[PDB]
């Protein structure tokens, strides 16, 4: 989906893609919660391709009951 | 791990506050700016067990009602507001908002506009004669002159409302303009009272009321904020990848 | 870029646009008829993030909602329109006007143009001509050999001529007034061209419906109040530091986020 | 993991962005120099599933038309076109460029030659008597009076042509010289008319119209979105570094 | 590209450029003022000229 957050402006009232009252668009990402996302989500990452490596041990082992 | 979303919210906090001071900082020069003081809120996370989470969030609890100080301009009808006074305008879409600027213009065609959107005065839109010659009393009888005629035809031509409103009962409107917080509506009306008791200087503007001291010392708090934060994220971060080893062998 | 670095920018073009009008307005000093100009500055909309919500009077309660807001936009250039000083300069040819008037210019591509400036020639053929040659409508020709020439406080300009005893009138120099003397446009050279914020040009004569009167052998100067310029210079360079603070601020706020 | 080839997309166009500026930058008093200013473009990468990315495309949308600031030199051919006003040149290859360098020359053998590959007026290269001593008006005519010759003989030699064209509809082309976009040609043709409104400015030249203070922050937000970038890429190549461990044993 | 105007778009091309190399270092012969030495054996110009 969008974050549908109102779009923050700037004035730049010679530039096209300015309406009246020129006012370009402009972007609305905060940087800090986009680094702050990639951290969590690599962390996330991890933790999950380490459970699959656990996983996957503990499979091959049951492998091995008895024999 | 969700302590960085904590930290990570007083970080974001911190850049709006930022972004607050700076259009309050690049507004100096600005006649009748008023400024817009900052706070942060704590929002606390009640929930199932031991509330230990508490949001950061930052908010702008209105408008700085401190009376810059004033410039002579000397021009006839530059007018200056005493304190807790203000001039009436009629807004973009049609509705009275509220302001300091006094730097009145007049039309060719005998308007008298404060920044177009122009200024309302016992009755609708003030409109004067196209010979101007206008001058602002003290209690704001606007008085003019057609330039070719004797100084003793100077009969008044109209009327500047002034209106008395202050701080917690007035709410800027995502213009230049002010207008009631819709709290100081059930009370006093949509459209107020003329109180006379509201005074004008004419030949003299009013300032923006930025005291750049107190904004100095916000940015320096800011930054060292900020920078706090950035630390605990951090040191949260490198917690997770520390302990996401429990789960091997 | 985060908006803390936009919106401190514009204050820094908002100075910078200031500190180029005290410039101009500055160096002319010494220019005739000059009229002091005044940087007005406005600020743009606000974005309002999070509403107030309800002021539940229970308590003394903070009214926090959210509007950020941005930058300065310079708004307008108010041209101080206001009778300057008077020098004599001696000579016949000039004049100062008492009180508003413009006089009217025929520009070189055809349309006309307006200066409170009398420093006024003659061409070789004997026009009334502006320190560069625009002719002064309506033309006024002065005779050849002409041994005086007066021009009167209600523009009737005459000449004196060898043997009669009678200044015998060559023309009628006549000023225009507008409506709103603050909105004409600006063009260089001590000209002014009317615009839709002026309104049309009233022609008459010096002295009646409102145009000044005229005063010969005299020159109007510049309004301009250096006081003035002064005392906003140092508040334009205080205003600066203070932006450029704002974004250095910000810049190490930034350099610490993505250290890490 | 092909997240990091976005990342890196946007850190070498930052670069780009950059390498603009510093030429946008060097180019402070060259005269009559145009700033070359230059956007970001989002680029979707419309796709089979889960529209997520997208590139940062660098693009520099045209050059800035607002006149630099004047210099006063005194000298007689030293020329300063009003506001949306440019001289027409004879390029290189031979096409009319749009310069506001003012700077004109005349050679040992009268050739106007605003700096070489001259100028282009009312007819083809305007030359002049080789003992030139030029004066220019201020709608473009061109005097010449020869230095041994009564002064009433400043006969017009010559008309500077000067053209109206802003912005949208002129580009630079890969030489300091300007034309139209070829989206003004099914429009005001091929070869301009002399618009006889544009007035000259005699006796002072140009400077370029670099902001220093919009440069100064296009490069610190060019250096924090770089580092950005670059903490992305490594939090990227370490996520898949540590993944690679699930297909072995 | 091409403007298909319509919609306001921006023109967005890319052209980088380089380089600020001095192309000139003129000589602005404009007369200067002239000084009282009271020595017979100089000599000032009045106008365009030089000595061979």
């Amino acid at each position: 989906i969008e974050s549908q957050a109102p779009e923050k402006l700037v004035y730049e009232p010679g530039n096209p893609l300015a309406d009246a009252n020129g006012y370009v668009k402009m972007p609305n990402v905060d940087v800090v919660g986009e680094m702050v996302n990639t951290m969590s989500a690599s962390r996330s990452y991890q933790a999950n391709i380490e459970v699959l490596n656990t996983v996957k041990s503990m499979m091959l082992k049951t492998l091995t009951l008895g024999q | 791990d969700h302590a960085i979303y904590t930290a990570m919210g007083a970080a974001s906090q911190t850049l709006n506050q930022q972004a607050v001071t700076a259009s309050n900082l690049a507004n100096a020069s600005t006649p009748g700016f008023r400024a817009q003081l900052n706070a942060l809120r704590a929002v606390p996370v009640d929930g199932l067990s031991l509330a230990t989470r508490t949001l950061v969030t930052a908010s702008t609890p209105g408008a700085d009602m401190t009376p810059g100080q004033l410039d002579y301009t000397s021009r006839p009808l530059d007018v200056a507001l005493q304190q807790d006074g203000w001039l009436v305008v009629q807004a973009a879409d049609g509705a009275e908002g509220y302001t300091r600027n006094g730097n009145i213009q007049v039309g060719p065609t005998g308007q008298l506009t404060i920044q177009g959107h122009p200024v309302i005065g016992e009755g609708g839109p003030i409109t004067v004669p196209e010979g101007s010659e206008i001058t602002i009393a003290a209690d704001g009888t606007i008085s003019a002159l057609n330039p070719g005629d004797p100084p003793n035809t100077v009969a008044p031509v109209g009327r500047l409302k002034l209106v008395k409103a202050e701080g917690n009962e007035v709410q800027r409107s995502d213009d230049g303009l002010f207008r009631l917080t819709a709290e100081a509506q059930a009370e006093r009306g949509a459209v107020l009272a003329a109180d006379p008791s509201i005074r004008i200087m004419s030949g003299v503007l009013e300032g923006s009321n930025v005291k750049p001291v107190e904004a100095m010392t916000d940015m320096i708090a800011n930054a060292r904020r900020f920078e706090m934060q950035m630390k605990v994220i951090t040191s949260v971060d490198e917690n997770e990848g520390r302990a996401n080893q429990l789960l091997s062998m | 870029m985060i908006s803390s670095l936009w919106i401190a920018k514009t204050g820094l073009d908002a100075q910078q646009t200031n500190m180029d009008v005290i410039a101009n307005n500055l160096a002319n000093v010494s220019t005739n008829g000059f009229k002091r100009q005044r940087a007005v500055f406005e600020d743009l909309l606000y974005q309002t993030i999070r509403q107030p919500g309800a002021q539940s009077s229970e308590q003394t309660t903070l009214p926090s909602g959210l509007q950020i807001g941005t930058g300065v936009r310079p708004v307008a250039t108010e041209r101080l329109h206001s009778q300057g000083n008077l020098s004599q300069t001696n000579n016949s040819k000039d004049v100062a006007i008492k009180g508003q008037g413009f006089f009217q210019v025929m520009l070189p591509d055809g349309t006309s143009a307006y200066t409170r400036d009398g420093s006024f020639q003659v061409d070789q053929n004997g026009q009334l001509v502006t320190a560069g040659g625009f002719q002064v409508q309506p033309a006024i020709t002065i005779p050849a050999n002409a041994l005086s020439i007066t021009i009167g406080r209600d523009g009737v300009v005459s000449v004196t001529q060898q043997g009669q005893a009678a200044p015998v009138q060559v023309g009628q120099l006549n000023l225009t007034t507008f409506m709103n003397d603050t909105g004409l446009e600006s063009i260089g050279e001590n000209l002014y061209i009317e615009t839709q914020s002026s309104g049309a040009p009233n022609e008459s004569t010096p002295g009646l419906n409102g145009a000044g009167l005229l005063y010969q052998g005299y020159v109007e100067t510049s309004n301009v109040n250096v006081a003035e310029e002064l005392v906003n210079m140092i508040q334009v360079q205080r205003a600066y530091e203070i932006n450029s603070k704002a974004v250095s601020t910000t810049d190490q706020m930034l350099q610490k986020l993505t250290q890490l």
